RNA sequence: AUGGUAGGAUAGUGGCCUACCAUGGUUUCAACGGGUAACGGGGAAUAAGGGUUCGAUUCCGGAGAGGGAGCCUGAGAAACGG
């Protein structure tokens, strides 16, 4: 904003060299699968996996939003206008309905 | 009126509401220009009076900006002149159309102003709003009204009238007598209160409001009122327009009628008293003016007693007419009027002076029974059905510029009883039984059956000890009906009758349903009971009644059928 | 109108919806039959040719076991209060299976007093069946599908049964 | 055909009850062989009304005001159902995927219709069929719908009440909701208060152009045997009263002038109170009818007695009442359709303009 | 989307669907993505007793019965025989 340096997809002061580097962790498990043969190597899939997920924060994703069982903030597009709205349908003038919810008929 | 010509709306619904200094006469001349110049035929003349369309004629074609007007020396006054508007063979419309070709009409006939195509109605919020409905149809109307001025009505029954609405509408507020703005003007309306600010107000509008449960309804003294306070300034105000938003006409001395008046005196009703402020003036829920009636201390109520029957010790005895009795003019859902209604039945079952007045500190006068004289609306027969006034006077003749009748009711709010009004109520049935379609033609049916449960209701009061109508004898029924007519009865219980045949014994069975003999017998007092009523008691078609019944099926002569068997089986 | 076929999922990899078929005959996913107490309402459904599915749209008995002594006996419903895969199919009362359901055994306890012939407490059982012999309202689960079965069955819950449900009950 | 009242002198007609049959249930079948092997004076004065029959019928029942039809939802397969009283029979029958727990229509002759389910599917059905499925975050119990403000919501126990605002095509306004009792959604018609049934009798109220709550409310039985959930409100059309009904037989009549107490009455068995409906629209106004599961009792809200009570043989959970009549429909768990009228509560409409006749004398 | 268990549905396994859990699964050995009158492929099929490798045989890629929507019976079917 202050013209010192949108798109976030490509950002050239933001260093993600992710992309040979998860092909070098897929060039870890090549060779940690080969080289696990007689007991046990350095680190085969533990802190290299982890280490992609967490910086996708594991999936970024919700299992309720996933289901509809959380609420989507999105338009349908079907159901744009068919109920279509309607003039004041409000039979009294709505501020002295402001009264009857200022001070209520129950309180 | 151009953009309305130019317009193919057939539902032209042109309103004018104007308030003093409008020049009626310039603006309907101007009005039946235009429609001189871009109509059809003519323009109906509409007024529920003889005012000024004369005028307004006299400044159509005629009638500059010097008007020159007169009572009865005017060239349109005097018949026996040329006013140079002599039409002849010509496309001429203000030749034409002229004084020779006044379109007068009154507002009161509706089938032929429906027929017409252009009309002109002034002063249509004093008409009735089924009969402004019935004038301003989907005809090329124009209307003219006047707002908050002498004998006119207030903006309420415009916005009643916008709300019958809901079109084409403009205001005027400038005078055009004198000009807008005028201090002594100001001053006088002032003075005589004739500004209204009802609507204005912002916690005396609608039913919007505190429950009627804490209900203030205390007193005020009237030197009080009159007393040029601010506070009390605002008050009076405030009920003055609260007593003419709910009345449809307003007399101008009416303010000064009822200030004046020493047998005449007001309670006003307040909503729930915050005792966190207690010192800021609240508005009022409700304002209920009455006054005395005997040989006391204006007896309006005595005197239709007296004309109703001989009853000296009614017409001694203590009475209370209740000249205005309203809440705020949108609060009509609130209900605190029958909770006002309510508390004065209570009231009567139990520098300067102080302001408000307690309404535990005040002593009230021995009153025998209380009452009021309210039109014949479905809403003040609702009101009057929630209350206990029972009516038993009803006017024959309807008043004219109200357009509807006059019933005056009592009710008996004291310990004491006397009984002779349980005596006139059933005097007041059998007379508004024999009433229905002797002058009562034109009525709502159903506010007939609500009047004759009115009746009924009075009937099983109070004071019922030796009042009870008995039975129909045998020897009663032999006069009451032939052998002949109930062998035709049988045929109607064969079901062979038609509705004529059963229509002519209808009659006396009438009276019969009426009385308590076939009421002790059976009750059919469904919606076929008012069928019944309005065909027998209100002499009405059975055409007339499908149409006020809505069901226009042949049901409303199978209900009749049902009521006549039953009336069999009562044999 | 419901689908049951297999190719409307996505891939292993999550394929983009190949759109191959729309629904036939052999696929029909069918409604829900969800039931209720009531009086006994048996419907009909032909499926295949032969095979006779009897839907349970209503049931008020069941056959249901006890398995110390194994018998059991009609005993007339009252209404269920847990369900394990469910919360609102207990509020609506709807019977499926494995559902934890209330019934008055009066006739298991006749049963007892004519193989016995020693009232309640008011060769032996454990204690905590007891509690309710007196209220007279019975726990029982639901053994068999009543949507295709036509019938109900189920069994009293027996020793742990009881320890590990009112456990999920409260 | 019959004459079966309350002992009240208030003549109930009941018309195709579980006590008459289909005078015409298999012509070719049944009905012609044994026109012959049955005479059948009785069931030639059997009188079928608008010749349908619904097995099963429904947990929902409704009347669209104006075009004079009936909505009903089938549950031997999920079905809806279009009926017209101007042409007296089945206008239209489709299936649906689940069985529709509630419903609510469009203002208008069955244009366009809003359906709730077991699974949490809302159905907008249009003219055509099955326009759009939609998923809602909780099951569904209860939804409703204002043509003020162009906005449906739904809720079904929980916390989150989802104003399916249709304008622009999406949900809003989660309300926050109080111990997850919303088991009933009521309208005030002129004025949009909410209303939520809650577990513990309690009742919200929000204003939903501000998108905020006002009050809370409590229900408290004298006797008061167990904590009970209300579970129908119900406003009427004169912005003035307020009603709500619990599951231990108790309606309420809530006058709103600040009142703790109402007009109180049980029912004799207490089982539930499920709907509750005013005859303002017909005249002798107070009367009001609440129904339970085995009982419907019209009574007067002012008097508080007891004005009729229809009795039926199988238990039913809706009421419908078309305006203007005298006339009511059910939802019995049962292959008849109970359906009764009460000439005395008010006339029968234009397509029973007959069924005033027939039954008034016999 | 992947599994767990339960329920519904299915003729039936089944995340096919739903409920509540655990967060995972496929990849540099290429997951996903751009080209194909895929009238082109298929031993699909004898052959062509020499027409260079085929002159010829057939399977073949689907939807639908004016158009969406739902229903119906039959060991056959979401029928162009409702």
């Amino acid at each position: 904003a202050n013209g010192r340096l949108i798109d976030i997809t490509e950002n050239p002061y933001v260093f993600d060299d992710e992309d040979f580097y998860r092909v070098l962790l897929n060039d870890l498990i090549d060779k940690k699968i080969s080289n696990a043969h007689n007991s046990e190597s350095a680190a085969i899939t533990i802190t290299s996996t982890n280490a992609r997920s967490n910086n996708k924060l594991k999936k970024n994703i919700d299992t309720k939003a996933s289901k509809g069982r959380k609420l989507n903030y999105s338009v349908q597009d079907p159901i744009a206008n068919y109920e279509a709205p309607i003039t004041s349908g409000y039979k009294w003038s709505d501020d002295q309905i402001d009264e009857f919810f200022a001070g209520l008929l129950g309180q | 009126f151009i953009d309305a010509i130019s317009e193919k709306t057939l539902n032209f619904t042109v309103a004018l509401t104007a308030g003093r200094g409008r020049g009626k006469s310039a603006a309907l001349g101007i009005s039946i220009a235009a429609a001189v110049s871009h109509g059809y035929s003519n323009i109906f003349v509409t007024s529920p009076s003889p005012e000024n369309l004369k005028t307004l004629f006299e400044f159509i074609f005629k009638g500059f900006d010097a008007l020159g007007y007169q009572e009865h020396i005017d060239y349109d006054i005097i018949q026996s002149t040329n006013p140079d508007f002599n039409k002849a063979i010509v496309r001429v419309d203000i030749k034409r159309d002229h004084r020779q070709t006044i379109q007068y009409i009154v507002p009161q006939d509706h089938q032929v102003l429906g027929q017409a195509e252009l009309v002109v109605i002034d002063e249509a919020a004093a008409i009735p709003l089924p009969i402004v409905k019935n004038l301003l149809g989907p005809y090329l109307v124009f209307m003219a009204s006047t707002i908050n001025g002498y004998e006119g009505t207030g903006r309420s029954l415009s916005l009643k009238l916008i709300q019958q609405l809901r079109l084409r509408e403009i205001s005027l507020d400038e005078p055009i007598r004198y000009a807008p703005g005028d201090p002594i003007e100001k001053w006088l309306n002032k003075l005589l209160c004739l500004d209204v600010t009802l609507i204005k107000n912002p916690r005396f509008a609608t039913r919007g409001t505190p429950h009627p449960s804490q209900c203030n309804l205390f007193v005020v003294n009237r030197d009080t009122l009159f007393s040029y306070h601010p506070v009390s300034e605002n008050f009076l105000e405030k009920m003055m327009a609260l007593y003419v938003s709910s009345h449809y006409k307003n007399s101008p001395n009416d303010l000064q009628l009822m200030s004046d008046a020493p047998a005449h005196k007001l309670f006003v009703l307040l909503p729930p008293i915050d005792p966190k402020d207690g010192g800021r003036i609240p508005d009022p829920l409700c304002v209920i003016q009455i006054a005395l009636e005997g040989e006391i201390s204006g007896d309006l109520i005595p005197w239709l007693i007296s004309q109703q029957f001989q009853d000296e010790e009614f017409a001694s005895l203590s009475g209370a007419r209740i000249v205005r009795i309203a809440t705020n003019p949108e609060y009509a859902s609130m209900g605190y009027g029958s909770r006002a209604i309510e508390l004065l039945r209570d009231y009567f079952e139990g520098t300067l002076p102080p302001l408000l007045l307690k309404l535990s500190e005040q002593p009230p006068h021995y009153l025998h029974y209380l009452g009021v004289s309210y039109g014949l609306t479905q809403s003040l027969h609702k009101f009057w059905k929630n209350n206990s006034f029972v009516p038993v006077y009803l006017r024959q003749t309807a008043n004219d510029l109200t357009g509807e009748h006059t019933c005056v009711m009592l009710n008996v709010l004291e310990g004491r009883e006397s009984n002779w009004l349980v005596e006139f109520a059933k005097d007041f049935r059998k007379r508004f039984l024999s009433l229905l379609s002797y002058d009562f033609h034109k009525f709502t049916a159903v506010q007939a059956l609500s009047v004759i449960e009115s009746s009924k209701k009075a009937q099983d009061l109070s004071d019922d000890e030796k009042h009870d109508n008995k039975e129909l004898t045998r020897t009663h029924l032999d006069d009451i009906f032939s052998p002949f007519d109930l062998k035709r009865l049988d045929s109607y219980s064969n079901n062979l009758l038609d509705y004529h045949v059963i229509g002519d014994m209808i009659p006396m069975l009438a009276l019969l349903y009426f009385g308590d003999k076939m009421g002790d017998s059976v009750k059919l007092s469904s919606v076929q009971s008012a069928i019944l009523l309005a065909i027998g008691l209100q002499r009405k078609n059975i055409d007339t009644i499908a149409k006020e019944l809505n069901l226009p099926s042949n049901q409303t002569i199978a209900m009749f059928a049902k009521i006549m068997r039953k009336m069999s089986q009562y044999f | 109108g419901i689908s049951r076929d297999s190719r409307h999922k996505r891939s292993a990899t999550g394929a983009k919806r190949a759109q191959f078929r729309k629904k036939r005959k052999f696929e029909l996913g069918r409604q829900p039959a969800n039931t209720k107490i009531g009086a006994k309402r048996i419907h009909s459904v032909r499926t295949r040719g032969g095979n006779k599915k009897y839907r349970a749209l209503r049931i008020e008995t069941g056959n249901f076991s006890w398995a110390s002594e194994g018998i059991s006996k009609k005993t007339r419903i009252a209404g269920v209060v847990y369900h394990p895969s469910n919360n609102e199919l207990v509020r609506t009362n709807t019977l499926t299976k494995a559902a934890i359901v209330q019934i008055d055994a009066t006739p298991f306890r006749q049963w007892f007093e004519a193989h016995y012939g020693q009232t309640l407490g008011k060769a032996k059982i454990e204690s905590s069946v007891e509690s309710q012999f007196s209220a007279g309202r019975l726990y029982a689960c639901i053994s068999s599908r009543p949507g295709q079965s036509g019938r109900c069955d189920g069994y009293i819950l027996e020793g742990e049964e009881l320890a590990f449900y009112l456990r999920r009950l409260t | 055909v019959l004459k079966s009242t309350s002992a009240n002198d208030v003549s109930v007609y009941q018309v195709s009850g579980t006590n008459v049959s289909r005078s015409l249930p298999d012509w070719i079948a049944k009905k012609r062989k044994r026109q012959l092997k049955n005479d059948l004076e009785y069931q030639n004065r059997v009188e079928l009304i608008q010749d349908f029959e619904f097995s099963e019928a429904s947990n929902k029942i409704k009347v669209s005001r104006d075009g004079q039809y009936c909505m009903a939802t089938g549950t031997y397969k999920p079905q809806i159902h279009v009926y017209d009283f101007a042409n007296l029979s089945l206008k239209f029958d489709r299936h649906t995927d689940a069985e529709n727990v509630d419903f609510t229509i469009l203002s208008d002759d069955w244009t366009k219709s809003v359906h709730l389910q077991n699974d949490r599917s809302i159905q907008f059905q249009n003219k055509g069929g099955l326009h759009y499925t939609t998923r809602i975050p909780k099951f569904g119990r209860s939804l409703v719908y204002n043509k003020v403000n162009c906005d449906l919501y739904v809720g079904a126990s929980g916390n989150e009440l989802y104003r399916l605002n249709l304008e622009k095509g999406r949900f809003l306004n989660p309300f926050k909701l109080d111990t997850e009792g919303v088991n009933h959604v009521s309208i005030n018609e002129v004025n949009g208060l909410l209303a939520a049934g809650t577990e513990t009798n309690v009742v919200e109220f929000w204003d939903p152009r501000s998108r905020s709550r006002v009050s809370k409310l409590y229900l408290e039985n004298n006797i008061d045997n167990r904590p009970f959930q209300v579970t129908t409100t119900s406003f009427r059309n004169d912005g003035l009263t307020f009603a709500c009904g619990t599951s231990n037989g108790y309606s309420y009549i809530y006058d709103l002038r600040t009142s703790e107490p109402s007009i109180i009455k049980d029912q004799g068995y207490g089982f539930d109170i499920k709907k509750i409906i005013w005859l303002d629209n017909v005249g002798t106004e107070n009367k009001i009818v609440t129904c339970d599961k085995r009982i419907a009792k019209i009574w007067d809200r002012l008097d508080g007695k007891a004005y009729a009570s229809m009795e039926p043989s199988v238990d039913i959970n809706d009421i419908e009442h078309v305006p203007g009549t005298g006339m009511f429909f059910t939802a019995n768990e049962s292959i008849p359709m109970h359906t009764y009228y009460i000439p005395s509560l008010g006339p029968s409409p234009r397509w029973c303009s007959f069924l005033d006749s027939i039954t008034e004398e016999l």
